[PDB]
């Protein structure tokens, strides 16, 4: 139990699937009178609560689960306001990385980065898909149990590139006199045979 | 077979805008994609247990203001150890681990509000002393 | 306060009556109140003024005796060196983080009473010893 | 060190065995995901002596069961 006038609390919306809120009354052990945006009418009918938000300072951490209280309005914030606001692509949930496609290109990808996550544990430094290329090449010798980055979404999400960045990690810090261009050559002849165009999307 | 021989590290991709739009993002579609990716499961059951766990120092480090002078031991691990127990009455928000305090949801937020309010109150100290010199200053400077 | 206070403080009050009706604005209420050695917050001045309007805190006048019931409600060491040791953990304060907080968080001061009253207590490094620095603007 | 690039859980507004299959085969890899974070957590609280019973885990079994299963 917190809840005050200035607290503040994520409300449903068919827009936007949460909407911000100031609490304008506090709450007695019924109904709940609520500023908002556009100027301010609620009275919001709790069932026999509303999800309760973050203080500002903890909102744009890099690891979701370093979040204070844990929802889904608290998650798509964080990643909204990363995205958005800060150009960052790349998040962490638990062990998952999350990868939001910018879908424009990038500085980020530099060498000059690639040799600066080397070495690297994970969460000495900000989430990136070379942390988890690191990641992995560090289990690989710590064990010589195999590791398998899985790469996953929906179409057009960015599985492809996020693999072909992954590669790119381990041969330019691993890698001498080559797999680059073979691999990356076979791209053209493996969407050629194996992708369609969907209803959804195309490739 | 070929999997769970291995070692597994997870990407999830997700796609923010159905439209191709650069670097725009639509609330309805995400959602969608991070239920699909069972991120949201994943949050969901980290809430449920223990989601929060602070290095002792890390503790310090955000807390000292909650911690007094007096009070700070020879090692930070045993001051905070006992620090919190002042802060919030029942363990059984938060546990003692070798390396990490754990918190259940919220609790740290809460240590935030009353670090914050504490900071604010002596911020008020503070600036009230000063304040009050520049009021008697110019006062006496009219009663000279 | 004795008939001695109260005639100290009444001169003074009336030194600062500028419309010579006796009087002063409740704007300065405070700061007669601070000047006699109290420390009062700007809620605590509001507070014992009433929570006034801007129309009568910038043109209503009180004399003396409406002033007086206000001073003697206001009137009425280890905090202030804790409040300075929150920001301490070798004895020092930053004078650029501790003037950001006073000028941003609280009752926000001017960046000139921060520079006035930090004035000589910084040194080389600048860093302010804040006991002494404590002592010397409780006086 | 292998890198797995494969379609995620799809939902349109028809779907047809081509949805199936990929749906199938996304509850077999979130299988393996839960499994495999469960394991992690539990050797987190062997370094830390916290009780186990505090922890649990989505079983997604009886839909593979559902669909996997003779029967099915
Ligand atoms: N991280 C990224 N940086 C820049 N552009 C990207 C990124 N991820 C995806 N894209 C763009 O989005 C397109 C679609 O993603 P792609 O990976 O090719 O499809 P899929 O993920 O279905 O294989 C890419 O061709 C590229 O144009």
């Amino acid at each position: 139990e917190l809840y005050t006038k200035y607290a503040r609390v994520w409300i449903p919306d068919p827009e936007e699937v949460w909407k911000s809120a100031e609490l304008l009354k506090d709450y007695k052990p019924k109904v709940l009178q609520l500023r908002l945006e556009e100027g301010k009418d609620l009275e919001y009918c709790l069932d026999p609560l509303p999800p309760l938000r973050n203080p500002d300072i903890l909102v744009g951490e890099n690891d979701l689960t370093a979040l204070s209280y844990l929802h889904e309005p608290a998650v798509l914030h964080n990643l909204k306001v990363r995205f958005i606001d800060s150009k960052l692509i790349y998040t962490y949930c638990g062990i998952v990385l999350v990868a939001i496609n910018p879908y424009e290109q990038l500085p980020i990808y530099g060498e000059d980065i690639i040799n600066a996550y080397s070495g690297q544990n994970m969460g000495d430094m900000d989430p990136h898909i070379f942390a988890v290329a690191e990641e992995a090449y560090k289990q690989m010798a710590r064990d010589e149990r195999n590791q398998s980055i899985i790469v996953s979404g929906e179409s057009g999400a960015g599985k492809t590139v996020s693999a072909k960045y992954a590669m790119r990690y381990f041969a330019t810090v691993s890698g001498s006199a080559n797999v680059e261009e073979k691999v990356l050559a076979s791209n053209p002849i493996m969407e050629s045979i194996g992708n369609a165009k969907t209803t959804r999307n195309d490739n | 077979e070929t999997l769970n021989a291995t070692t597994p590290h997870y990407v999830r991709c997700i796609k923010p805008n159905d439209f191709k739009f650069p670097f725009t993002f639509d609330e309805k579609r995400a959602v969608q994609q991070l239920r699909a990716c069972g991120v949201l499961e994943t949050i969901r059951i980290s809430a449920a247990g223990f989601p929060s766990r602070w290095t002792y120092q890390e503790f310090f480090s955000r807390y000292r203001v909650l911690m007094k002078q007096k009070d700070v031991l020879s090692d930070r691990k045993q001051t905070c150890k006992n620090v919190l127990e002042k802060l919030i009455l029942d363990k059984d928000k938060y546990q003692f681990g070798k390396t990490k305090i754990f918190f259940r949801a919220g609790q740290v937020a809460y240590l935030e509000k009353i670090r914050a309010d504490k900071l604010r109150a002596a911020c008020i100290r503070i600036q009230k002393t000063i304040r009050g010199w520049l009021m008697r200053k110019k006062y006496m400077r009219m009663r000279r | 306060f004795n008939k001695d206070q109260l005639e100290e403080f009444k001169e003074a009050f009336e030194l600062f009556d500028r419309v010579g009706d006796g009087k002063i604005l409740y704007s300065q209420c405070g700061d007669v109140m601070r000047a006699l050695g109290q420390n009062p917050t700007n809620a605590e001045v509001l507070k014992v003024l009433g929570n006034p309007k801007s129309d009568e805190l910038k043109s209503r006048r009180v004399d003396f005796e409406t002033f007086l019931p206000m001073l003697q409600a206001v009137a009425k060491y280890e905090d202030y060196l804790e409040g300075f040791r929150v920001f301490d953990g070798n004895g020092k304060v930053m004078g650029a983080e501790l003037r950001h907080v006073l000028t941003t968080l609280g009752e926000k001061m001017t960046e000139e009473e921060v520079e006035t009253v930090l004035a000589g207590h910084e040194d080389s490094n600048g860093c302010i010893n804040y006991e002494a620095f404590l002592k010397h603007i409780l006086s | 060190i292998g890198v797995l690039d494969i379609y995620g859980f799809e939902t349109f507004e028809i779907n047809s065995f081509e949805q199936f299959c990929i749906n199938y085969a996304n509850e077999k890899l979130q299988q393996q995901f839960n499994m495999h974070v469960f394991k992690l957590e539990q050797e987190e609280y062997m370094k830390e002596q916290i009780p186990w019973t505090l922890i649990d885990f989505y079983d997604n079994q009886p839909c593979i069961n559902l669909i996997e299963a003779k029967m099915g």
